[PDB]
């Protein structure tokens, strides 16, 4: 299936700081992302991932990639109440992306919405056009308040996309458990991948 | 702890020159950066070896960065295997001057090493020599200016002699270094002058903020400026300069009648030459 | 008619490594490429780790290799293994047959592939020993026999050498500093007083020798100390170090006001 | 054939150099037969098959100008044209040689062209020879193009031989020009 990298987007922030199904939100996040990692990892093996940490001091959490190293690397907490560094996390993603290891690997990403989705339309949109620029597949976990949506998020998804899985694909979050569950639905995983 | 002179050897140079030129990068819009081993105990720092680290700045007028952490820690240790004494120090920017992110990354780097050293490569060597340029980070925290040398080991005498000889001086004995040394100064000099010059103009244009700490040390430059053409010194100089010349009277004399002894010698030798080739003339 | 091209940072790397290893003949690979029959092209080397015992086949380390060819191909180094480096502290340049057992694994990877053997302790600050060739003083081995020679050039860049001038340059704030006189005077005190005593043995030997001949002569100065080079010889400290200490003054005190 | 009688094992000993050359020193035995040379030839020529090596093949082609040269034109242009058909290794170096060495003095752009891209074709045994018979071609006062071409060629060109019979070339089409190279002399000085 993938051979792409990838980047794994995680806000550790004020919902992150906060269960939104079990243990943490924050927690929910981890074992869903070897969950999608380990799905990412079967889809193909080589098949990397970024792991980075924006909020008030935006950083990669361990980066480059393909097996545990990742699950080794997000073991350790982070922040957990803190913001929004999407933007600048992003644009690190994509950075991160543009040394993506052993390319042939196409630029992908997928972000945790665990903060207020602090942006600008075109700061986002440019976001989204240098993605689709950089070519980058880029998918999102969102649970926001309300859900952060009708907002960036939707414009975003759409903005960065001529083709689906090649720029990017949607999914919100949505209250209660069943994450893996919830997003087998959403291209965050299989469908085009 | 604390350190005061840098050395650095000639193979971190090439080493960070096929690093540029390997990698092509821009020297305009666009820097190399790599890591540095060496030892760092001491109150010096001796820098030996080094290797070049992937990293990407962010778009023009770079927020963020990247750097990885994981080509690090998966390269030092493939270099302990090879020599165990080398330890991992600091890094380097082969862009010309310093920048924004530099004093966030050392930082980061202060992860991997204690210290942590930031020296600059002059790839483009258009200026005169040193294109290295040594730097620290102290308390506030900015980047305490090093001095630096070019120190060549055993290894690196012979690699440097056996190529840079197709290049280097000729001249030797001690009187033409010295003499050139000097006015190589002269012109250094003359740099810096010019530097403070034009910047205290854009002091008083290029949008001048104050910098009350600079204008001090000017003035404790000019407060330091030995006048004087002073009944005093007028007598230093001059009692100083006649012991200069009784050396002096001595050495060039007792050299020349070295000479001329030699004059004798080879006379001798042409007096008895002629005398018996007149001799063998006959017969 | 066939050569090999060295790069400088190449060769650095080498002799640093080989002269870090005395005495334990150390090893690493090169990186390069084939322009035709006539070249092998070396822009890069890496070390390969020690162990319990010389160099060897197994010596090479597969993980390691390709831990690190990856590594570097992160950074665009990407090149082939041309050959390897090799040292031979104070043995000169040859392979034992140790060296050729593993230089034919290297064979059969690449019918082309060399061998470089330094020589870390000789090679002296002239010209740097340096030996690249492959198999079919020295001479004693089969230099021609078993294997055979190749020659060795070194692509180079004007900024390359421009870097290596500087080494032996001096310090910026260099040129206008002025020894501590106090001192210097001792010097010329000292050493104007070293040559008083040698002048009478300048005398004393123009007064004997005199009277003699070259084969007589050797066994005059063979023995002693003439003080002949000493009077021309100390002369030469008193004039350039007094004529840089007089020069020196004179512009700092013009210069500098 | 004196001697090349006496060893046949001569060829044995001979090597695809020494084979190719041997079958050029032939064109120097019989330099000066403007007829016999070319059927001299004729059962090392091209074509008409081989013992072996086709470097013996390749060294007729320049062993065949040696007799003809600038009055094998026209067997030069022909193979020049099985140049032209293909321009590589000896098939293309003997010829490459042979061509400019009857050519030499004429000014044939083909001479020229043809070997500027078995030139440019970077064969270190082909192209050398481009690098001078395009020389001979234009061996004269010649033109400053082919000169900043092999002069670029020189700088462009990755190769020991093929980038330094490059200055020959050179060094003939600017002849008795005196003056006038002194700039690629600078510049092949600098």
């Amino acid at each position: 299936m993938v051979l792409e990298s990838t980047m794994v987007c995680v806000d550790n922030s004020e919902y992150m700081r906060n269960g939104d199904f079990l243990p943490t939100r924050l927690q929910a996040q981890q074992d869903a992302v070897n969950i999608v990692c380990h799905s990412k990892t079967r889809s193909n093996p080589e098949n990397n991932v970024g792991l980075i940490t924006l909020a008030n001091d935006c950083e990669v959490l361990t980066t480059l990639t393909p097996d545990t190293g990742r699950i080794l690397s997000k073991l350790h907490t982070v922040q957990p109440k803190g913001k929004i560094t999407f933007c600048t996390g992003i644009r690190v993603a994509h950075l991160a992306l543009k040394h993506r290891q052993g390319k042939n690997h196409k630029m992908r990403i997928i972000a945790f919405v665990g903060s207020p989705v602090e942006d600008n339309e075109k700061d986002l949109v440019k976001l989204a056009k240098r993605l689709k620029k950089e070519k980058v597949n880029v998918d999102i976990i969102n649970f926001g308040e309300e859900e952060v949506n009708t907002e960036k998020l939707t414009a975003f998804v759409n903005t960065l996309n001529g083709k689906d899985g090649t720029g990017s694909h949607l999914v919100t979050v949505p209250p209660g458990p069943s994450l893996a569950d919830a997003l087998i639905s959403s291209p965050i995983l299989a469908g085009e991948g | 702890l604390a350190v005061q002179k840098v050395v650095v050897h000639p193979l971190v140079l090439l080493s960070v020159v096929d690093h540029f030129n390997r990698i092509g990068k821009v020297g305009n819009q666009k820097r190399v950066v790599g890591v540095l081993l060496g030892s760092w105990q001491k109150k010096v720092l001796d820098v030996s070896n080094s290797f070049a680290v992937p990293f990407d700045e962010d778009d023009k007028d770079d927020s963020v960065w990247f750097l990885d952490h994981d080509y690090l820690e998966n390269m030092y240790g493939m270099f302990k295997k090879v020599n165990a004494r080398e330890r991992i120090v600091g890094w380097y920017h082969t862009g010309p001057k310093l920048h924004k992110n530099d004093i966030a990354i050392n930082e980061l780097m202060k992860r991997y090493c204690p210290n942590s050293v930031l020296v600059i490569i002059d790839v483009k060597p258009k200026d005169l020599g040193l294109p290295t340029e040594a730097y620290i980070s102290v308390e506030s925290k900015t980047f305490e200016h090093v001095t630096s040398e070019i120190g060549a080991e055993e290894a690196e005498e012979v690699g440097v002699e056996h190529l840079l000889r197709d290049i280097k001086d000729t001249t030797v004995g001690t009187l033409s270094q010295r003499i050139t040394n000097q006015v190589h100064g002269l012109k250094g000099l003359n740099s810096k002058l010019l530097d403070i010059r034009s910047y205290l103009e854009k002091v008083a244009t290029g949008k001048l903020p104050i910098n009350h700490q600079i204008i001090y040390q000017l003035q404790d430059v000019f407060n330091l400026l030995p006048d004087v053409s002073l009944q005093e010194f007028v007598k230093a100089f001059y009692l100083k300069t006649n012991d200069q010349m009784v050396v002096v009277y001595l050495a060039s004399l007792i050299r020349s009648v070295v000479a001329l002894h030699n004059l004798i010698n080879n006379k001798i030798a042409n007096r008895d030459a002629e005398k018996k080739e007149g001799q063998e003339k006959e017969e | 008619a066939e050569q090999v091209y060295i790069s400088s940072l190449a060769l650095l790397k080498m002799l640093k490594h080989g002269r870090a290893g005395v005495p334990m003949e150390v090893m690493g690979l090169m990186l390069g490429e084939f322009v035709d029959d006539y070249t092998v092209r070396v822009i890069d080397v890496f070390a390969m780790p020690q162990s319990g015992t010389g160099v060897s086949v197994e010596a090479v380390d597969p993980v390691f290799q390709a831990k690190m060819l990856d590594m570097l191909k992160q950074t665009g180094r990407p090149e082939m293994v041309v050959g390897w480096y090799h040292s031979h502290p104070g043995f000169g340049c040859w392979l034992s047959g140790v060296d050729i057992n593993t230089q034919q694994s290297f064979e059969a990877l690449s019918e082309r592939a060399v061998a470089v053997v330094v020589d870390p302790i000789q090679s002296v600050k002239g010209k740097v020993v340096i030996d690249a060739f492959r198999l079919i003083q020295a001479l004693i081995h089969g230099l021609n026999r078993h294997y055979y020679s190749i020659t060795i050039n070194y692509r180079k860049n004007e900024l390359e050498q421009k870097m290596l001038l500087n080494l032996h340059k001096k310090s910026w704030m260099e040129g206008l500093t002025l020894q501590d006189y106090s001192e210097h005077c001792k010097h010329n005190e000292s050493v104007v007083k070293e040559m008083l005593e040698l002048a009478k043995n300048y005398n004393k030997a123009v007064e004997e020798e005199d009277k003699m001949t070259p084969e007589q002569l050797a066994i005059k100065n063979v023995g002693k100390q003439d003080p002949k080079r000493h009077l021309e010889e100390h002369v030469d400290v008193l004039m350039t170090s007094n004529i840089v200490q007089c020069l020196a003054a004179m512009l700092d005190t013009v210069v500098f006001k | 054939d004196q001697f090349l009688r006496d060893n046949l094992e001569w060829l044995a000993r001979a090597t695809n150099w020494a084979k190719f050359t041997a079958t050029a020193s032939l064109g120097v035995i019989h330099k000066g037969h403007e007829k016999e040379a070319l059927q001299l030839m004729a059962t090392y020529l091209p074509k008409d098959t081989s013992p072996g090596s086709a470097y013996q093949e390749g060294g007729g082609l320049y062993a065949l100008g040696l007799i003809h040269a600038n009055h094998g034109g026209d067997i030069i242009d022909y193979l020049l044209n099985q140049l032209k058909n293909a321009s590589n290794d000896i098939v293309r170096h003997g010829g490459s040689l042979g061509l400019g060495l009857a050519a030499m003095g004429t000014a044939r752009q083909d001479v020229y062209d043809l070997l500027k891209t078995n030139l440019y074709q970077d064969d270190a045994v082909t192209g050398e020879a481009a690098g001078l018979a395009l020389g001979l071609v234009m061996l004269g006062s010649k033109n400053a193009q082919a000169i900043e071409d092999m002069v670029g060629y020189a700088q462009e060109t990755q190769h020991e031989k093929i980038l330094r019979g490059l200055a020959v070339g050179i060094a003939l089409v600017m002849y008795g020009r005196m003056e006038e190279a002194d700039a690629l002399i600078e510049s092949l000085c600098r």
